[PDB]
């Protein structure tokens, strides 16, 4: 960070990567923010050993998953930093227990059920997804190179 | 090999990768070009074992292998023995399957 | 002590927060109905009036028709259309409509492309079919004529009409047997009831309570850093 | 995604068929809502072996005003025109001569 | 990729740009339509013959 | 030239009156703005759907030709659920000559007037007669007719 | 002509389910990439494999 030429290049790369993609009403201007704000919270939970940052990071990731199908990218900083969170959890099995430190981490994943089904039921979301699959243009997983 | 990759997590991840590559392979028709296409089993459609494709089966196996690798990742386990049987020479079998 | 009450809360508000949030997509709602009837219209002098109702979902969920015939099918010696559900002048009118034709010898109740019932016109005007029932709901698609030995039909469910109005070519003022009833598919226009809202706020307060209890439980294991970060510097402000 | 996306379209009726009798005959469909009772037509399709030529009859322009900065016609065919930067399109000859 | 927009806006002004619309919306506090002010339409195209 | 396809026609010259596209179609006329031309016209009102039924638009706003024929006629088709389902069966099209203010070389798009097939003298709009029920979160009575 | 910057076509023709890229016409490339890339990443880490 104190390198006068490693910060200018970071700013230039951020600009060159943000300008061509994220300017409209797409959900990517928010997914790209949720990814880094989940990364920083996971890193704040790993060091300075605390679990509530790693519990708000799951809420942010759940708010980011329900933005667009490409929104589950915000889970990668939570999956790559899961062994270290397990290591800061298993240091409390004697103190409080593995249940009192994973129940708050499991009740946070259960906020998608309020984010999604706040106006519509389950039989409505099922029919919506069925229509969007049987009608619109969806390409399979084995054709992923089609993106590149 | 189990003597060069000593951790079960890495070998399970490689087995998952092999299964995913097979799933990608089996996601197309079995057509040959002009007259070798006379009488081929699935010369016009993606192979199906009945309702469900064969690429879906290999993908559902690769997902389970990746979940096993992730569970060996979290708990920091490297001495597993079932992965020593499963991940012994997985490339010869994956190539012999396509050859057969 | 906050070392035990918080451990209790971080469980009794985490498990309850999972339960009261997982039972959200099942609780009741209140959806609105929408039913277009017919006649409804004195029109020019005393007749009935066509209607325009461009449903966005395409097909409705119920299409009761039951028009009469003995005093109604008085088209001028050669009929074009009785009770179409699309304007006959559209680009694809009969390809996705209903179109009870008259054809001057056979009164056939068409559908998407298929014919669903046929009757001899010379026998249908004279008072043999008091009903021309064209029921087209989601479970059955039939066009019974109620009085001809064999004038009835049934189609696959995927032959449902497209309702973009009710357009007839009749001049009857109003009949004690003339009707129509279209139930629009307003399944996405739900509104949460009181129970669903109460459970939502309860299961959303349980999550916050569990996370606050976790924060108070972390007070004993917080690694305190030695405060060795620093300041910003010039070349980062620039 | 495994084949090109080939399509074609017309605006509203530009590219249509026949219509009612115009002013000089010309039972042709006039687009844009041009009234055929006040709009003659001329055309060179059909006389493909004659090298057709024609000259109009000195239509009178209104006094200049910055609110109507155009003189527009309807083409319906293949016409030679210059693009924004030099480039051409084969077409045929059509021009407008002031006076 | 910044000059290819600032130049396209400074040049070609007014004529119409996606930046001139936003500048007009900023100046007019948000009661000036973006492209319905540039486009000129012609109703009744037989009264101009 | 004497080739089979090398021909043309013309029409008496006209100096238009050139009323702008904001006094022509104000902020109350229901217009159908395609996917591309909906951010450039932010003061017009798109036709509103309500209670299942829709109100019929009066004009349409179209992108350029190549964008139209590949993105507006294919996405909003009647065989996919687009707004053409009830527009192709109830409205006829007519073109309107439009121009940018000073870019006489620009294909900005086009505008189309809609003329009703059945005039509104007869065939007026319908009364909806709405109500309310108390369905649960799993009913899903019957599927939706989405297959063409 | 197929200028050099259009090389993604060789792999675009491979993922389409046609006779060109079939079940058997993918092995030659996938069993090379899948055996080359992890072996490269493992020869980078380890410098003595005995
Ligand atoms: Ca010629």
């Amino acid at each position: 960070a104190a390198n006068r030429v490693a910060m200018l290049t970071a700013g230039a790369t951020f600009l060159a990567a943000w300008l061509p993609f994220n300017n409209g009403l797409r959900p990517e201007p928010l997914i790209a923010f949720a990814v880094i704000t989940v990364w920083m919270l996971v890193e704040n939970s790993i060091g300075t050993r605390r679990l509530w940052p790693a519990a708000v990071a799951i809420v942010i990731a759940m708010f980011s998953v329900t933005l667009a199908p490409q929104g589950l990218i915000a889970l990668a900083p939570l999956l790559v930093g899961a062994r270290a969170i397990g290591r800061v959890v298993t240091a409390r099995r004697a103190g409080t227990g593995i249940l009192a430190s994973l129940a708050p981490l499991a009740a946070s994943v259960a906020v998608v059920f309020v984010i999604i089904f706040r106006d519509q039921t389950l039989a409505t979301v099922a029919e919506s997804v069925r229509i969007k699959y049987v009608v619109g243009p969806t390409i399979p997983w084995y054709q992923e190179f089609l993106r590149y | 090999s189990p003597t060069v990759l000593r951790s079960a997590r890495n070998r399970m991840a490689f087995l998952s990768l092999v299964l995913f590559v097979l799933a990608f392979c089996f996601a197309s028709t079995n057509g040959w070009w002009y007259v070798s296409n006379f009488g081929a089993p699935f010369n016009n459609s993606v192979p199906k074992v009945g309702g469900v494709q064969i690429s879906a089966i290999f993908f559902a196996l690769s997902a389970i292998a990746a979940l096993w690798a992730f569970w060996l990742h979290l708990t920091r386990r490297t001495e597993s023995r079932v992965v020593d049987r499963l991940t012994a020479a997985p490339i010869p079998v994956a190539a012999g399957f396509m050859v057969v | 002590e906050p070392s035990r009450i918080a451990r209790l809360i971080a469980v009794v508000a985490g498990i309850a927060g999972v339960l009261l949030c997982g039972l959200v997509p099942l609780l009741p709602v209140e959806e609105t109905t929408a039913t277009v009837l017919w006649p409804q219209g004195v029109g020019a002098d005393g007749n009935v009036t066509e209607l325009t109702a461009p449903l966005v979902a395409g097909a409705p969920r119920a299409l009761d028709v039951t028009i009469p015939c003995r005093a109604v099918a008085e088209l001028p010696a050669d009929g074009g259309v009785v009770f179409s559900t699309n304007p006959a002048g559209g680009i694809e009118a009969g390809r996705n409509g209903m179109f009870i034709r008259a054809n001057a010898d056979v009164v056939y109740v068409a559908f998407r492309d298929t014919v669903a019932a046929v009757a001899p016109r010379e026998a249908v005007d004279s008072g043999a079919c008091s009903e021309i029932h064209v029921w087209a709901d989601v479970s059955a698609v039939g066009a019974d004529f109620a009085g001809i030995p064999d004038a009835s039909g049934t189609l696959p469910v995927d032959k449902r009409p497209q309702v973009s109005g009710v357009f007839t070519d009749l001049k009857v003022p109003a009949q004690p047997g003339l009707a129509a009833r279209i139930d629009i598919d307003t399944r996405f226009i739900t509104s949460p009831t009181l129970l669903k809202t109460a459970v939502m706020v309860l299961g959303l307060a349980c999550v916050i309570g569990s996370i606050v209890a976790l924060a108070l439980l972390d007070r004993g294991w917080r690694r305190r850093p030695p405060r060795t970060r620093g300041r910003a510097g010039l070349w980062t402000w620039i | 995604v495994d084949k090109p996306n080939i399509g074609i379209g017309y605006a509203a009726g530009t590219g249509g068929g026949y219509g009612p009798e115009g002013v000089n005959g010309s039972r042709v469909f006039l687009p844009f809502g041009l009234d055929p009772s006040r709009t003659p037509v001329m055309g060179s399709y059909g006389e493909n072996k004659l090298a057709a030529k024609a000259t109009s009859a000195w239509y009178q322009l209104p006094p200049r005003t910055p609110d109507r900065p155009l003189v527009t016609v309807a083409a319906a065919g293949a016409i030679w025109y210059y693009e924004e930067d030099g480039s051409f399109n084969y077409g045929q000859s059509l021009k407008l001569q002031w006076g | 990729e910044l000059g290819s927009m600032v130049k396209a806006t400074v040049g070609r002004y007014p004529v119409y740009t996606v930046g001139s619309a936003n500048i007009a919306a900023l100046r007019s506090a948000g009661d000036s339509c973006a492209m319905a002010d540039a486009v000129l339409v012609e109703a009744d195209p037989n009264e101009g013959m | 030239n004497l080739s089979e396809d090398q021909w043309f026609a013309f029409t008496p010259p006209r100096v238009p009156v050139l009323q702008t596209a904001q006094q022509f179609l104000g902020s109350q006329t229901p217009v159908l703005m395609d996917i591309a031309t909906a951010a450039n016209f932010p003061c017009q009102r798109p036709f509103a759907e309500r209670l299942g039924v829709a109100e019929l638009p009066e004009y349409r706003i179209i992108p350029n030709f190549k964008q139209m024929v590949v993105s507006s006629n294919q996405w909003q088709s009647a065989a996919d659920g687009g707004p053409f389902l009830f527009i192709q069966a109830l409205l006829r099209t007519e073109a309107i000559p439009t121009y940018l203010r000073d870019d006489w070389y620009r294909d900005w798009g086009s505008i189309e007037r809609y003329i009703r097939v059945v005039p509104q003298e007869q065939a007026p709009t319908a009364a909806i007669e709405e109500g309310s029920t108390r369905v649960f979160g799993w009913s899903r009575g019957g599927p939706i007719r989405a297959l063409p | 002509s197929q200028e050099w910057w259009t090389e993604n076509l060789r792999y675009y023709y491979l993922i389409l389910p046609t006779t060109d890229g079939a079940i058997s016409r993918r092995v030659a490339f996938v069993f090379t990439a899948m055996c080359l890339f992890p072996s490269l990443f493992m020869m980078l880490r380890r410098k003595h494999i005995a």
